[PDB]
DNA sequence: GTAAGTGATTAGAGAATTGGAGAGTGTGT
């Protein structure tokens, strides 16, 4: 079997890779908010495609939102916020 | 009871190209015409070498008779060794320079080798039909190899044969596949498939290890800018 | 009113039940 899980979400393909992807993104606050949202959403899709290619972007983000409740991911976020 | 030491045979073949000569008609020196033709291929003024086996037979070189007999008896194998020795000679002539780009496959190869940059890797990644882009042909004039259509039988399979005849029918020139190139959708890797005979079967599923482990199910799409065709 | 102690609630871990995907193997054209 194969499934997206906490090892992958905390691994080198995970949240740190998403942070490194987001370092170059700098929206203009005076522009259209829906246009800025579209620009952000496809960077989410790009990171999800690299991180787990089997699944749709919608299901990937649902699975990440589910896996945020795990204690291992919470401990990772506590360390990562420093 | 078979010989498969290809390096020694390559040494013999290269010694033939180095040491065959014809005297100049004014007596001013010697011409080495086979290596002149090799340098014409290296500077891309040419596309093929025609080798005469009787010149090999009557050359003043050790093991010349044995080399000629081996060429005649397993000609389909010795073509590869001749191509390899001519490729090594071309690289020795050329050095750190580059051969000129003239067609789309040349442009693709020159661009992609330096994309790969940015010999084991080269020989593993690319098949030799794609790395080498010239033709080698053999000839005979001695009457031992003269036969009719009627006499070519089971003893002649795999051998070099010479004959003389009349042409009844001829087709027009068509493009024939020699090497197919495929690219994956998801992981952007490439597959090179050489073709032998009058049929081939295309592969379906991507073989690259990261794509296979991720189960990304990427299809393979064939590309004719990288694929090789021949008249 | 403030400080200390004890009780209760909440969070985590372990164990058991239910279900569905995937791969292998057998049969029919
Ligand atoms: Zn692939």
């Amino acid at each position: 079997r194969l499934a997206l899980n906490e090892r992958i979400l905390t691994g080198p393909k995970g949240i740190s890779a998403l942070r490194e992807t987001l370092k170059d993104f700098k929206p203009n606050p005076k522009d259209d908010p829906y246009a800025n949202l579209e620009k952000l959403m496809k960077k989410y899709a790009y990171w999800g495609h690299l991180m787990f290619p089997k699944m749709k972007t919608e299901d990937v983000l649902n699975r990440v939102e589910t896996l945020g409740t795990r204690r291992q991911v919470k401990v990772f976020m506590i360390k990562h916020r420093l | 009871t078979y010989n498969t030491d290809w390096a020694a045979e390559k040494t013999k073949i290269r010694s033939f190209f180095d040491e065959y000569y014809v005297d100049n008609e004014d007596g001013s020196g010697k011409a080495f015409p086979y290596r002149d033709q090799v340098f014409e291929i290296a500077r891309r003024d040419k596309q093929a070498i025609v080798v005469n086996v009787d010149h090999i037979k009557e050359s003043d070189i050790p093991d010349a008779l044995e080399l000629s007999e081996a060429i005649t008896s397993n000609t389909k194998r010795y073509e590869v060794l001749f191509k390899d020795t001519i490729s090594d000679m071309i690289q020795d002539y050329l050095g750190d320079k580059q051969a000129p780009v003239i067609d789309a496959l040349d442009a693709y190869m020159f661009q992609r080798l330096h994309m790969d940059r940015n010999l084991q890797d080269k020989r593993k990644k690319y098949p030799p039909q794609l790395l080498q882009r010239f033709e080698v042909y053999f000839t005979t004039d001695d009457a031992a190899h003269e036969t009719c259509v009627r006499n070519i039988k089971a003893t002649e399979i795999g051998h070099l044969v010479s004959m003389k005849g009349v042409v009844i029918r001829a087709t027009e020139v068509k493009p024939c596949v020699e090497v197919m190139t495929y690219t994956c959708d998801t992981c952007a890797a490439e597959v090179y498939q050489p073709v032998k005979g009058m049929q081939f079967t295309p592969p379906v599923n991507c073989p690259n290890k990261e794509c296979v482990e991720a189960k990304a199910n990427g299809r393979l799409h064939m590309q004719l800018r990288g694929s090789k065709f021949v008249k």
